[PDB]
């Protein structure tokens, strides 16, 4: 019994999105502020993830995908199928058969533009600017939007390097 | 009940062209035609009523009561059906579940029009228009017309059912009869005998159809001393009354369209 | 055979669906069935049905060829189906399983925050899962 | 373990500090969360009787919940002369992340609000009937007094 410890985040995040909604009617506010708070979140968890894994750093793209799928595996307990590889291979698609942030919130959030993975964006984004990766993120497909399966698409841009020590 | 329905069937098979003594069988039916009063039905309902009331089972006995009223409807005996429905309808609104609430509501419409307790008729019709969105809009419009008719007292439109006798019966009515939601709020109460209150009462119509924007009324109160969205001028408070009295109106009684919502829909204060 | 799957809050009927092993109940039994279910629930609640343990109540009511089961959550939620027979081949352990799953879907919809508690179960995705439970039982 | 996700997410729960509501979170988080906790409770040692009533103290469900959630039961669990009562803990899990100096009390009640306004039951001490306020006198020592909503 009491196997699943974590079905409380799918409803904590639900409370977040509902109250952000009731505060600001705009569908994109509850996306961007939610993304920046999930960004600080990613800052806060990448430190512990590297504390356990002791990975050197994401100097390469495939190893970065491995580290990120490992991060999802350890905390959010989902297996990101790394697919859709670009010929330049600067980008890769994360295939989540089951959303880990939610467990069946519902397919209609009554209205579109309600980006339901903004923390996930922070989850993927924040760590990068902490592991020194100036990287852009965006979602190519969301099963929650009436779709079969959720794919994310994250594009590294500039190797963040420390300056003027 | 099925007895009486089968009696109706018996009349039906009688409405056919109707040798082994089937006429005596038909005479059987004639004998059976005698026990068609179905008042004994009502009495058995009464016993079941009381019997379940024995352990104080209010809901079940109440629904048998709506059964009774439905039967009086079948018998065409609108009066006591209306009586029991009159008891039930506040109850059903208290059960907050509008569906059967509305179903017995149109039952009451029939009951009151047949009876002519048009005060009760319009009370149920108006609390029905309150949240009538489960029903047809055009019938809401017709019923709103009926509302203005009865407020004028002129005969209501559902003449599609009406027949002249009960029509006159309720024409007699309303000589004696004497007397959708919005919100009341207060920007300031408990004054220093200098303040000035104003219209903080937001008059809202939840009916899709509008009610004619006729007029307004405010009623003064005496505690301690004696002293879609539509808003229009009322200047409810400009009279500089004495301090520390929160005059919260019992009921709105502004003249929108007609007199009022009368059936008990008014809020307290801020 | 027909089942009416119903969740019940304090006084209303949030979600009732009148289905059969073939399709929805074509018979004009909607209002009568709803009224019978509400009266049975109210009387049983007044008697004791409000209790801590998840309350099993088989054949707590018996209409014309429709036998009712009530279930109680400590969160004050009720659940009803009927079987269109005085006798038909089925079980009760299946009832236990199906209303356990009904609770599971209930709380998984309760996960949906846009659903404020005490409302009709609007989502056709959730409702199609419910009618999939229907197919599971009829 | 799966604790740091909730710890951080709750830190951001605090983080948005809009000047409208002392409840950064409404009781909705409560309802859904202990509804999942009730999913955990498919068995509870309460009798099956329809003719008899047996009460499941909210204290016991509170402690088992806490082991499932906060992972440290009550240290003081006092039954007030009313139907209400009070819970006192020398330390709190979210408060283990901060020193005992009284600097920002107001966060911790928002933390523990997760047990406030829980979808109730009929009988006294029946498991979930919860109206409660947080009155914390010491930083690790979190105190919470319930009030019977009825009467």
């Amino acid at each position: 019994a009491k196997k699943v410890n974590s079905e409380f985040l799918t409803l904590t995040y639900g409370a977040l999105v509902t109250q952000m909604l009731r505060d600001f009617e705009n569908a994109e506010d509850v996306n961007k502020q939610l993304e920046r708070i999930g960004y600080n979140m990613g800052m806060r968890l990448i430190e512990d993830f590297l504390a356990r894994t002791s990975a050197p750093r994401c100097l390469e793209m495939r190893e970065t995908a491995d580290r990120i799928q490992q991060a999802f595996r350890i905390y959010l307990n989902i297996q990101p199928t790394i697919s859709n590889w670009s010929p330049a291979s600067d980008e890769f698609s994360l295939v989540f058969d089951s959303n880990p942030l939610t467990e069946f919130v519902e397919l209609p959030p009554d209205l579109t533009n309600l980006r339901y993975s903004a923390i996930l964006s922070g989850c993927i984004r924040g760590a990068l600017e902490m592991v020194q990766l100036e990287v852009q993120c965006w979602f190519v497909q969301d099963q929650l939007k009436g779709d079969n399966v959720t794919e994310l698409r994250v594009k590294f841009v500039r190797r963040l390097e420390e300056v003027i020590p | 009940m099925k007895r009486r329905d089968a009696a109706m069937e018996a009349y039906a098979a009688m409405q056919a062209s109707s040798v082994a003594e089937q006429q005596a069988n038909m005479q059987l039916c004639d004998q059976e035609r005698s026990y068609n009063h179905s008042a004994a039905i009502i009495a058995l309902l009464s016993q079941a009523m009381a019997q379940f009331k024995i352990y104080k089972c209010l809901r079940f006995r109440k629904k048998l009561a709506i059964d009774m009223a439905e039967e009086y409807l079948k018998s065409g005996d609108h009066a006591k059906a209306l009586t029991l429905y009159s008891l039930m309808l506040p109850d059903y609104r208290q059960e907050k579940w509008t569906t059967i609430f509305t179903d017995v509501l149109l039952k009451t419409l029939r009951c009151a029009l047949l009876s002519g307790s048009v005060a009760d008729y319009i009370a149920c019709s108006v609390e029905a228009l309150s949240l009538r969105h489960q029903s047809d809009q055009s019938e809401r419009i017709l019923i709103l017309e009926n509302l203005w008719q009865v407020f004028q007292g002129v005969p209501p439109m559902p003449k599609t059912q009406l027949t002249p006798e009960a029509q006159a019966l309720w024409t007699s009515a309303l000589a004696n009869v004497k007397s959708v939601e919005m919100c009341a709020t207060f920007e300031r109460v408990q004054l220093s005998n200098d303040d000035l209150l104003q219209l903080q009462l937001i008059v809202r119509v939840l009916t899709d159809i509008p009610l004619r924007i006729r007029s307004f009324h405010v009623i003064l109160a005496d505690a301690g001393n004696p002293q879609s969205y539509y808003q229009l001028f009322c200047s409810t408070e400009a009279q500089q009354f004495h301090e520390n009295t929160q005059l919260r109106i019992v009921r709105l009684e502004a003249h929108m369209g007609t007199d009022q919502v009368a059936a008990l829909l008014t809020c307290s204060s801020n | 055979m027909a089942f009416c799957i119903a969740v019940i809050g304090k006084d209303n009927a949030p979600l009732y669906l009148t289905t059969s092993d073939m399709e929805q109940e074509l018979e004009l039994q909607y209002h009568v069935n709803a009224a019978l279910d509400v009266v049975e629930e109210k009387c049983l609640i007044g008697k004791g049905a409000p209790e801590s343990k998840e309350l099993y109540l088989g054949l707590l009511y018996s209409t014309e060829n429709h036998k009712i089961y009530g279930f109680v959550t400590n969160t004050r939620v009720k659940f009803i189906v009927v079987i269109d027979s005085s006798n038909v081949a089925l079980r009760e352990n299946e009832v236990r399983a199906i209303f356990r799953n009904l609770h599971l879907l209930y709380t998984d919809a309760i996960c949906n925050p846009f659903y404020i508690p005490g409302e009709s179960l609007t989502s056709k995705k959730f409702d199609r899962a419910v009618q999939k439970l229907m197919s599971g039982t009829a | 373990s799966e604790e740091i996700l909730f710890d951080c997410l709750h830190a951001e729960i605090v983080n948005y500090c809009l000047d409208s509501n002392k409840e950064h979170d409404l009781a909705t988080l409560e309802y859904i969360g202990f509804t999942t906790g009730y999913r955990l409770i498919e068995r509870l040692t309460r009798e099956v009787s329809r003719f008899k009533d047996e009460l499941e103290t909210m204290k016991f469900i509170c402690t088992d919940f806490w082991m499932l959630i906060y992972k440290k039961q009550v240290d003081n669990l006092r039954t007030n002369n009313h139907g209400m009562y009070v819970v006192q803990d020398k330390a709190f899990r979210f408060l283990t992340r901060i020193s005992p100096g009284t600097k920002q009390l107001e966060h911790a009640p928002k933390f523990v609000a997760f047990t406030c306004g829980l979808v109730r039951g009929a009988l006294s001490n029946l498991g979930i009937n919860s109206t409660v306020t947080a009155e914390v006198q010491s930083i690790p020592a979190c105190k919470f007094h319930i009030e019977v909503n009825r009467n």
